[PDB]
């Protein structure tokens, strides 16, 4: 229905705003673009589902997220990919892991404060009807 | 890990 399309449009607006706020945070610069396949050719071998904030925006605009749960699956993927690819005790790996966990925690905290639970519930119910 | 070069 047009009302349901209005709901999903509001969801996309909400998700773009949250993503932008993550993307402008200096700590998360490393997650703003795909890992460059030409400069880091091993990355695509190891990490089976690359994800980054630019790719998240593209997915929002492609209507790939019909719930905030599905969005958060991709934020979770940004985080878990960083933990997997950079697992060692050296400070470079520890820094990227800390940033990744901070990205995840920040996204969840913004959503906790700003997503109305009944809005998310409606989204889930429209999604499950399709 | 393998790093980003």
């Amino acid at each position: 229905s047009m009302q349901e399309e209005d709901t999903f449009r509001e969801l996309r607006i909400f998700l773009r705003n949250v993503t932008h706020r993550l993307a402008i945070d200096k700590r998360f610069r490393v997650f703003t673009k795909p890992v460059d396949p030409d400069e880091v050719p091993d990355y695509v071998t190891v990490i089976k589902q690359p994800m980054d904030l630019s790719s998240v925006i593209s997915k929002i605009d492609l209507h790939k997220y019909l719930t905030v749960k599905d969005y958060l699956r991709d934020i979770d993927l940004i985080c878990s990919n960083a933990l997997e690819y950079n697992p060692d005790r050296d400070p470079g790996d520890r820094l990227i892991r800390h940033r990744a966990c901070a990205l995840r925690d920040t996204a969840y905290a913004i959503i906790k404060e700003e997503l109305d639970e009944d809005f998310e519930q409606l989204c889930e119910e429209i999604q499950e009807s399709r | 890990g393998l790093g980003k070069g």
